[PDB]
């Protein structure tokens, strides 16, 4: 229930990386193995030449601390960085429990790689179940998709001359923007918004390319999400493996999710301007 | 459609001795009406020399 | 959208082994090409541009248009199991 | 054209200089112009003479005496221009006059030592600091003094507080407990006062006779009274009744400690605690604490006067004398120099200990000046203070009203120990005693709401963060042109009337008159009222009070205009609003952005960059212009000659714009033709529809510069050498790469083009041999040469304007050590208005552009005329805001009479006067209309007929007066365009003042398909090079595991995150085009076993049986 | 709200495909017409009905008698306060109802007013503070101040007025930014608590269910009367029965869903008198080791049609209770 | 027993959602003072895990 | 090859830590400034946790394909990535027992009930 040895991380989960200068950065995990290293280097000197009671006591709290100190800090204390910087150390309890841990982070998986974001503008001209993608936007988030299209065609030789030739935009081609549309015939694509306070946070729709900067947004689902045109943006996650396409565009795009999970009302309801138009025509 | 200074070379420069920037000029420039008298005619290029 | 969603929904119980089953036709018909398909004589799926529907631009609404026909079966068990999950992944 | 105004309202006094606050406080905190002779003392001079004047009287070598006489400083190193073009700090060297003094004969003065660097003011308020400029905002928190709080339980009674400063010092507190106990804890310990008392030498006698002589509750200290006749002996007793271990024996030490100096506030004479002294109680606290120390006795003027008010309220009624812990009197500001002061006297403090030290150590005397000071302590203190302090944050140069409200703008924050950022919800919200100092709508909306603000425009902070509102004295029945700075303290005992009560001139014209009696709105009688408000514009902001229509908007939308007017982007050709308030020109002349002629002169030279002006005297003074300046947030800074060559000029007027002005007059933004009704669906709920017209003319149009920057530093591999000369391979684009390593100016790049060509080393410690014996058999010596070299990041660029080089042949730069060379490359492009981008009135309607439609097929009026921007009428009923209905109103008369008009806020034009002038411009209009002899449209008689059925307009009448009375309303008659057929009943059209808001890379899709890994977790995130991917967070989990989703989560889990096998595969599949593999463990959860395993526990993963399973392939186990 | 159940008939009568297709006609016709209709907010379509002038007079009037009330000691400071609080509470809706009268009776093509009266935007009160009075207004402390706002953005306020206002425009503003936190807070928790809860599950023997009664037990001290149509279609539709009913000469089989129909029938029948409760089954009688049954649960999603086995209802459960928590 | 919402999520048999959710230290201390065989079953343990969720598909 | 099932949680023995670990540090010496190489047997060193480098060991005799096995002829190294830097593991041999702060520390205080 007590630890006689003492388990070292790897190291490159606390490594020291040179930012600028030949200064190294370096997490304080590899400060506190340092101090508890020192301190029984210097306990393992001290009980082999003599033993000053006192001392030996004095040195043995102070390597207790260490190792106490190396677990977690501030419950004993506050073992800091060097003076000049009193920030305390951050320990193992500190990577995992907290309101940013690693807990809280591999529960999350913060970062992901098909995705983008960008203003959203409203697309009337657009049915329910469509959305406005930038070409742009577009074009990168299919990247893989583009080059294995392309190369079913004669565009270019192989994967590398393909790349280079999409890697600028001043060889960008026609055939190189039918290609895209070749890919999307029938792909869907989920759009997300920050605040996701229920299901319907998240939405797949077919995109459809649109030259611009912005997102089109069809209008009934202003609600659904509860974005409105004021300067919000939102997100753009591009599924990949059949499977999944299969999943969005069954049970996730907006035209199969009309009505609410927290009751039979319909969230695809008409909207304030279109209720307007319609009082408008149909008053006595 | 184009505009060429023999000194500035790019378009947020100033001329020594001129009161308006390259930009003001461009804009200026803008609003000039040219009309051809030769309808087959497609390309002109006026020049413009002025000093004091 | 697709050809007659309402119909699916009727002629399954529950949606999820719509999924499954239309998916499990779409990675069927990639193992094996689009050859394996039982809808080729006349009605294909056509392109605008030109007739890319014929090949491959999108499994999911192959199987879908599949199964609108009758040519369609599924159960939870139907054939040992085994052996085709154990030849699936091999190719 | 014209400038009509509305307001009738006599402003008896102009506004006071709106950046004076830190200008004066910085200029009474540094007394370098005045001799230092002067009586001035308060600030660094009195930080000097309070700690510096280090004494030593038996320490080894005794009689230290180290004094200070003078300092000065008077010569910047650099001109403030090439400090911000080299990265230095507008600073100026710091000299002391100082002497050593010893009991024995010698008098060894030093009238020169240097010690730091302290950095100085520009001219507008703002300071320089690497390069960057950087501005100090004003912090609120407690005044310094004595108050009284109720008890937290007990309701009959309280108790009292004495604050001094610092937070190591002093903090009293006076209780008092029913069993007859007249409790003190100074520190941390209660105590009974008594005893301190009887040590201040004040006997029973006189204790009852002027203490206990009114009050019962002396009952409380008389019935201790057999330790009440103590003189000295109390002295130890208390000093023993501390537990430090220490004899008793040390008469001074700590009884002391609240002496003179050393703990007790030095709070500034008279008001700082003064004021909070005598004016609160007693008569007068002479001198600067409670102490006596010429007799080794003491004396006090504090306690006894604080137990007696204390006493006298928990007793009798003096009055409802308890102190409001959020009132503004008892709330103090501390400026730039009150900062500057207390972080200077910290590291002189330091110092002295420094030199106390080496004193002890030392051994000769003769060592004045460089054995005792270095500079090292205070210097890096002051730097410190100046570059990484909280309060000391980067300037909001957007634009020029940005730059005023951010210098002067309140904190409640600061360093720490006053308030934090987790819980402040009490105080968050307004005071009645913010009325004339705080504008209670400046507020930015976030976390920081409430706690950070900014104070009206009358507001003046006197000499110690005391906000003093102006009021005219009110004498019987006239008000008088005597204008009087109250503070809250002095105002809350008056009555005060309002700047809207009708008046003759100099008396008052109304008999039931509104008043506020103390912060209580009430209704009085003339002869009862004291003093005047001066003018509404004394109870907002800067900021708040330039949106017009004040009167008929909403608290929350006029706070976010507000704040939108901060952050509007400066445009190519900017014009002033249509509607003004009145206060663009202060804000423009005080703001000091544009130039103006200092006296009565004709002008010389005009040129694009430099005004040569010869003045009355002869004396002709040469102005540089910053033609195209970057800002701090990357918008461009102008000056435009506004002069002719010979042209005569006044005192003060007008020489060159500034960034966003158009003649003298705050302009940032457009005036457009809107028309307030819904379109089809492009302005749905919020968004905005535009016209063509105005990008065919370049009308909201913006130029933005990106300053990229790279380095060659000096490594162990050998210095990195910026060389044309690419290593590899590009050679064909290096066509635009002209001299060595910088790109050709005027030449236009894209993403993925070389700006600078820098080369590293091949390998860090053994390059290629490959490539070595390459260069090595074509060229004699070897080439160890890797490219690392600065490319234009994907995405957008320009055109090259700048090019700045600083290498290590420094004329007076600095580089960070082993840098041997940098350089700054500018780029700057024009930016168009586009769909991404968005807009604002100055009402806070925000708004997004959604299409932007051909002129032909936009709403047009009878004349040919297209309306410029649409908009939805759904958003004005929804919030509050109709005071953008009244500027379009004022904007439609304008725009046929041509001119503008100015309104005060608060004393705007009655609806009378904008109908009396739309009928002005019905008539202009109408008349211009029948002068090319033309009656009425069909359509217009047909939308006359329907808006009689609709009730707009009286019936039977002629067209002619039904379209006058129509346009009277506002709305006049508009044509589809699309279809020809006009629309249906009348639109209501008009000009409005919008302006482009700031736009960075927020539109900008930062998507991405591969990028930049980070270490510890291979979770995706790039930034400088590739913009990273998007947080996926738990809530779309818990969204995306709500649907029946369960490959999707799987897939954008392992296989998009984390699992770098998985993701790899995936990508060589999609490559091939085939179908992903299934994914594994991601590398994060890996992580996790490994930190658990770092600890004592150990978790392993078990299969269906007691079947370890190792989640690696094999490289957990050994060997 | 019509076209609310219009849509939800449509979607029950038709299904997916046409309930979309009326859906995208209706918001095309809609912006159509809204375009070539041609509403617009003017300064004096905010209309200022001349009644209420007097009704302030009065109200003046009033005060002053209870200001004279109050002079002559016969009420204490809390008693005025009180008395106050509600003469202003009062009139304010005497002014509303005014206002409404005037608009139906003279310009029912008002945009405001039409605004109102369809679901597009604006509230009562919105309407009241654009052309009446915004009345009273909250303190800081939470209480409400004394002297009421007699202007409204038709006219001008004064600047006292304005400043007043300011205290509830940073109540609000601060309230948004903490409760917001707070009930995120709530929603984590929630989230869970139930995350375990899917429906993976054979109709459990559950010989059990709950009673849901129809009757409020107490509006007034000793009083039944018929709760409202919100609380009984929120607790009944969906629901699974527990046992036979037969009410109003119709056989409800045990396990039938429970539709909108039903409930309305269920409705009518108690408003008739016959049945009060109502034996329905419940997740809280479910005995499923992890999660709940089909039946127990019952029949609401995205559909009507009864829940698919193997969707996390705890989850949806959770986002349910937790997504109104930051509008409140 | 009726305990209060943040109760019931802590005491759960899965160690690793109650690790998750509020207190991983005292979580964690308990679930190592005996062996917690932690069943893959409810949503966020097969989250954390990365591997298919038992509910949906 | 087979799938998880279930995730156990327990205390590590010494013996466990000692099995876990690939050698045991001594040094307080990360990095030199100038060797940019890992210094010692500090908390990076090379051969107690895996090389640093990609693919090749420290000589590179025995390293190819056809031969990678084949234990080096100068060296001892094993083909492989910095992977194991990340997974390989150490061990401190401390003198003198200590206890986890978790087991006295926490609020129900195990080693103290
Ligand atoms: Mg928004
Ligand atoms: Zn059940």
């Amino acid at each position: 229930m007590i630890l006689e040895a003492v388990p070292v991380l790897p190291p490159d989960l606390r490594p020291m990386v040179q930012v600028d200068g030949g200064r190294f950065a370096t997490s304080d995990l590899n400060d506190l193995y340092r101090r508890l290293i020192n301190r029984n280097n210097r306990l393992k000197k001290l009980l082999a030449q003599g033993a000053p009671e006192i001392i030996i006591r004095n040195e043995k709290r102070m390597l207790q601390e260490a190792v106490d100190a190396l677990l977690d800090n501030g419950r004993r204390g506050a073992p800091v960085t060097n003076p000049g910087s009193d920030r305390p150390l951050r320990s193992l309890t500190d990577i995992l429990s907290g309101k940013q841990g690693r807990f809280r982070q591999n529960l999350l998986g913060k970062r992901v790689d098909y995705s983008g974001r960008s203003v959203i503008v409203v697309g009337p001209q657009l049915k329910l179940h469509q959305c406005g993608l930038p070409k742009r936007m577009a074009l990168e988030l299919f990247k893989p998709f583009l080059l294995k299209k392309m190369e079913e065609k004669g565009i270019a030789p192989n994967v590398k001359a393909a790349r280079r030739m999409l890697e600028r935009q001043r060889d960008i081609k026609d055939e190189v923007w039918d290609a895209l549309e070749e890919v999307i015939h029938g792909k869907v694509v989920l759009l997300n918004r920050a605040p996701t306070l229920h299901r319907l946070g998240i939405q797949a729709f077919q995109p459809v390319l649109v030259e611009g900067q912005s997102i089109q947004l069809h209008p009934l689902v202003c609600e659904a999400f509860n974005a409105d045109f004021d300067g919000d943006q939102m997100a753009v996650h591009v599924p990949l493996s059949s499977f999944a396409q299969a999943e969005a565009r069954i049970q996730m795009l907006s035209a199969h999710n009309l009505l609410s999970p927290a009751s039979g009302e319909p969230l695809a309801k008409p909207s304030r301007d279109i209720i307007l138009g319609l009082y408008y025509i149909t008053q006595v | 459609t184009s505009v060429y200074i023999e000194d500035v070379l790019h378009e947020f420069s100033t001329i020594p001795g001129v009161k308006e920037d390259v930009v003001e000029i461009i804009l200026n420039l803008k609003e000039l009406v040219v009309r051809f008298l030769n309808p087959s005619l497609q390309t002109v290029t006026l020049l413009l020399k002025a000093e004091g | 959208a697709e050809p007659g969603i309402d119909k699916l929904f009727g002629m399954v119980d529950s949606k999820y082994r719509l999924t499954v089953v239309v998916a499990k036709r779409a990675q069927q018909l990639l193992r094996h090409g689009f050859k394996n398909t039982v809808l080729e004589p006349e009605e294909r799926p056509k392109m605008q541009t030109l007739e890319g529907l014929f090949d491959d631009p999108n499994a999911v609404t192959w199987a879908m248009k599949e199964l609108l026909t009758g040519r369609l079966v599924f159960g939870e068990n139907l054939v040992p199991e085994d052996r085709l999950q154990k030849e699936m992944e091999r190719l | 054209m014209e400038i009509k105004r509305f307001g009738r309202i006599r402003e008896v006094i102009p506004l006071p200089p709106l950046t004076e606050i830190q200008v004066e406080s910085y200029r009474r905190a540094l007394q370098a112009d005045v001799p230092p002779e002067k009586r001035e003392n308060v600030g660094i001079q009195a930080a000097f003479r309070e700690t510096f004047p280090i004494e030593e009287e038996d320490k080894g070598k005794g009689g230290l005496v180290l004094d200070f006489l003078e300092y000065r400083l008077g010569e910047p190193p650099f001109p403030q221009d090439e400090c911000r073009e080299k990265d230095l700090t507008y600073q100026a060297p710091l000299y002391a006059r100082l002497q050593l003094i010893h009991k024995d004969t010698g008098l060894i003065k030093e009238d020169e030592v240097f010690l730091g660097h302290i950095p100085l003011m520009t001219e507008d308020g703002s300071f320089i600091i690497n390069g960057a400029d950087r501005v100090i905002v004003s912090q609120i928190h407690r005044s310094p003094g004595v108050y009284f709080t109720p008890d937290p339980a007990r309701p009959g009674r309280y108790i009292a507080s004495i604050i001094p400063l610092p937070k190591r010092g002093p903090w009293i507190d006076l209780e008092v407990e029913p069993n007859g106990v007249v409790s003190m804890k100074v520190n941390k310990r209660k105590f009974p006062l008594v005893l301190l008392l009887r040590v201040l030498g004040y006997d029973q006698e006189t204790l009852a006779r002027e203490l206990g002589a009114y009050g019962e509750l002396v009952q409380g200290l008389m019935d201790e009274s057999v330790f009440a006749m103590r003189p000295e002996e109390a002295l130890i007793r208390l000093f023993t009744l501390l537990r430090p271990g220490d004899p008793p024996k040390r008469d001074k030490a700590v009884a002391y400690v609240y002496g003179l100096i050393a703990d007790p506030r030095r709070y500034d004479l008279g008001e700082a605690g003064r004021y909070k002294a005598e004016e609160k109680l007693g008569i007068r606290l002479s001198g600067r604490t409670l102490a006596r120390f010429e007799d080794g006795e003491f004396k006090d003027e504090v306690f006894l006067p604080t137990l007696r008010y204390l006493f006298a309220l928990t007793a009798g009624v003096p009055g409802h004398e308890v102190d409001d812990i959020d009132h503004l009197g008892n709330r103090r500001i501390r400026t730039v120099g009150e900062l500057m002061t207390d972080q200077f006297r910290v590291g002189l403090a330091r110092l002295a200990r420094g030199v106390r030290e080496r004193m002890l150590m030392g051994s000769e005397d003769s060592l004045t000046p460089a054995k005792l000071v270095n500079s090292r302590p205070l210097e890096a203190a002051i730097r410190e203070f100046f570059s990484r302090s909280q309060l000391s944050q980067f300037k909001d140069e957007t634009n020029p009203l940005s730059s005023l409200r951010h210098k002067r703008r309140i904190s409640a924050l600061g360093p720490g120990g006053l308030t934090r950022e987790r819980a402040g919800f009490d105080v968050r919200d307004v005071h009645r005693t913010h009325y004339g100092r705080i504008c209670p709508v400046e507020t930015p909306e976030g976390a920081n709401i409430g706690l950070i603000t900014s104070l009206a425009a009358y507001a003046r902070v006197d000499e110690l963060g005391f906000i003093r509102t102006p009021y005219r004295r009110v004498v019987g029945g006239v008000v008088t042109d005597e204008v009087v700075y109250m503070t809250a303290t002095e105002e809350d005992r008056y009555t005060i009337a309002q700047a809207n009560t009708p008046l003759e001139g100099n008396r008052i014209a109304a008999e039931r008159v509104v008043a506020r009696r103390k912060g209580e709105p009430v209704i009085v009688s003339p002869e009862e009222v004291e003093f005047m408000d001066v003018s509404p514009k004394q109870v907002f902001s800067v900021n708040t009070n330039l949106i017009p229509f004040l009167e008929h908007d909403d608290a929350n939308r006029a706070l976010m205009g507000s704040n939108m007017q901060t952050q509007a982007v400066p445009l190519i050709r900017a014009q002033a609003p249509v509607v003004m308030t009145g206060l663009e020109e202060r804000v423009v002349r005080d703001s000091l952005a544009a130039l103006y002629a200092e006296e009565d002169g004709e002008v010389a030279k005009v040129d694009g960059n430099r005004i040569v002006v010869r003045y009355e005297d002869g004396r002709l003074v040469e102005y540089p212009l910053r033609r195209f300046y970057r800002s701090n947030q990357g918008t461009a800074l102008d000056q435009r000659p506004r002069v002719v060559v010979g042209q005569r000029v006044r005192k003060g007027d007008l020489l060159a714009d500034g960034p966003a002005s158009e003649n003298g007059f705050l302009a940032l933004g457009q005036n457009v033709l809107v028309a307030i009704m819904p379109f089809d669906g492009y302005n749905f709920e919020d968004a905005i529809v535009i016209s063509e017209e105005l990008l065919k003319r370049d009308f909201y149009t913006s130029i933005h510069i990106e300053r990229y920057e790279i380095e060659a530093r000096d490594t162990k591999l050998g210095p990195e050498r910026i060389t044309r000369d690419i290593p590899h391979l590009s050679e064909a684009a290096l066509r635009d790469l002209d001299e060595e390593g910088v790109v050709r100016i005027g030449a236009e790049v894209k993403p993925g083009d070389i700006l600078v060509g820098r080369t590293s080393f091949k390998g860090e410690s053994e390059p290629t041999p490959e490539e070595r014996l390459l260069r090595s058999i074509f060229g004699e010596k070897a080439r160890d040469v890797k490219d690392t070299s600065l490319r234009v990041p994907p995405g957008e660029g320009g055109i090259v304007v700048r090019t700045v080089r600083l290498r290590r042949g420094d004329p007076g730069v600095e580089l960070k050590p082993g840098v041997r060379e940098v350089v700054r490359v500018y780029v700057a492009q024009k930016r168009k208005l586009q769909v991404g981008d968005k807009l604002a009135n100055r009402h806070g309607n925000k708004g997004v552009v959604a299409k932007i439609l051909p002129v032909e097929d936009m709403p047009h009026l009878p004349d040919g005329t297209p309306v410029d921007v649409i908009l939805n009428p759904l958003g004005v009923p929804s919030r509050m805001n109709l005071g953008q209905i009244l500027e379009t109103h004022l904007g439609l008369a304008g725009y046929f009479l041509g001119q503008r008009y100015i309104s005060p806020i608060f004393d705007g034009a009655k609806e009378p006067e904008i109908k009396e002038l739309l009928a002005q411009a019905f008539e202009v209009y109408f008349g211009k209309r029948k002068g090319e002899g033309f009656g009425v449209d069909k359509r217009e008689v047909e939308v006359l007929r329907r808006a009689e059925k609709l009730g707009l307009v009286t019936p039977g009448k002629t067209p002619e007066e039904q379209l006058k009375e129509l346009f009277l309303q506002g709305k006049v008659v508009l044509y589809d365009g699309r279809t020809g057929e006009p629309i249906e009943g009348p639109i209501v059209v008009g000009q409005m003042f919008i302006m482009k808001l700031y736009h960075m890379v927020e539109d900008k899709m930062h998507a991405r398909s591969t990028g930049p890994y980070s270490l510890i977790t291979q979770q995706p995130l790039g930034g400088k090079a590739q913009f990273g991917g998007q947080r996926f967070g738990e809530m779309e989990v818990w969204a995306l595991e709500a649907y029946g989703a369960a490959h999707t989560l799987q897939e954008m889990l392992t296989l998009k995150s984390d699992d770098i096998e998985g993701r790899n595969a995936a990508y060589e599949a999609i490559i091939k085009g085939e179908d992903v593999p299934e994914p594994s463990v991601p590398e994060s959860f890996r992580v996790l076993v490994k930190e658990l395993q770092a600890l004592a526990l150990d978790v392993q993963t078990l299969d269906e049986k007691d079947n370890p399973v190792d989640i690696f392939e094999g490289l957990a186990s050994k060997r | 709200n019509s076209l609310k159940d219009l849509v939800y008939q449509a979607f029950l009568r038709l299904g997916m495909e046409k309930t979309a297709r009326l859906l995208d006609a209706l918001k095309y016709y809609g912006f159509t017409f809204s375009t070539t209709s041609g509403i617009t907010i003017g300064i004096d379509d905010a209309v200022i009905p001349e009644e209420k002038k007097q009704y302030l007079e009065e109200a003046d009037r009033k005060l002053l008698q209870i200001e004279q009330a109050y002079e002559m000691g016969f009420l204490t400071d809390r008693e005025r306060y009180d008395q106050i609080l509600q003469l202003w509470t009062e009139t304010t809706e005497k002014v509303t109802q005014a206002v409404f009268k005037n608009f139906e009776e003279n310009y029912p093509f008002n945009p405001l007013y039409v605004m109102a009266q369809s679901g597009a935007r604006g509230n009562p009160q919105q309407i009241r503070q654009l052309c009446g009075l915004r009345g009273l207004m909250q303190k800081p402390s939470g209480e409400t101040f004394e002297v009421p706002v007699r202007s409204s953005f038709r006219e001008g306020l004064t600047v006292l007025e304005y400043f007043i206002s300011s205290h509830g425009a940073r109540k609000g503003g601060a309230d948004t930014a903490l409760r917001t936190a707070d009930s995120g807070y709530l929603t984590r928790k929630l989230v869970d608590v139930t995350h375990e809860i899917v429906v993976r599950e054979a109709d459990c023997g559950t010989t059990n269910y709950i009673s849901v009664p129809l009757f409020q037990p107490d509006e007034v001290t000793r009083s039944l009367r018929l709760r409202k149509r919100a609380d009984i279609e929120a607790g009944l539709y969906g629901r699974v029965l527990a046992r036979e009913v037969e009410v109003l000469g119709v056989r409800l089989e045990e396990g039938r869903y429970l539709s909108m129909d039903d409930v309305h029938l269920l409705i009518k029948a108690a408003e008739a008198g016959e049945i009060q409760e109502v034996p329905v089954r419940s997740p809280l009688t479910c005995q499923t080791r992890y999660g709940v049954c089909q039946k127990c649960y019952g029949y609401d999603l995205s559909m009507a049609r009864p829940v698919s086995i193997g969707e996390a209802v705890g989850i949806v459960a959770a986002q349910s209770i937790g997504e109104p928590g930051t509008q409140l | 027993l009726l305990m209060g919402v943040t109760k019931s999520a802590l005491s759960t048999k899965s160690w690793l959602s109650a690790a998750s959710f509020q207190n991983t230290t005292h979580v964690l201390t308990e679930a190592a003072i005996a062996g917690k065989k932690d069943e893959l079953i409810g949503l966020k343990e097969n989250v954390i895990l990365g591997r298919l969720i038992p509910a949906g598909t | 090859k087979k799938e998880v099932r279930k995730v156990r949680i327990a205390l590590a023995s010494p013996e466990k830590i000692r099995s876990w670990s690939y050698g045991e540090v001594e040094k307080p010496e990360t990095i030199n400034y100038r060797t940019l190489k890992p210094e010692r047997d500090g908390l990076f060193d090379e051969r107690i946790f895996g090389p640093i480098k990609d693919y090749e060991c420290a000589c590179g005799k025995y390293k190819r394909q056809r031969f990678e096995g084949k234990v080096c002829e100068r060296c001892g190294v094993e083909v492989t990535k910095s992977i194991v830097r990340r997974y390989r593991m150490g061990h401190i041999e401390l003198a003198t027992p200590a206890a986890h702060i978790w087991f006295v520390k926490d609020v129900p205080s195990k080693i103290g009930t």
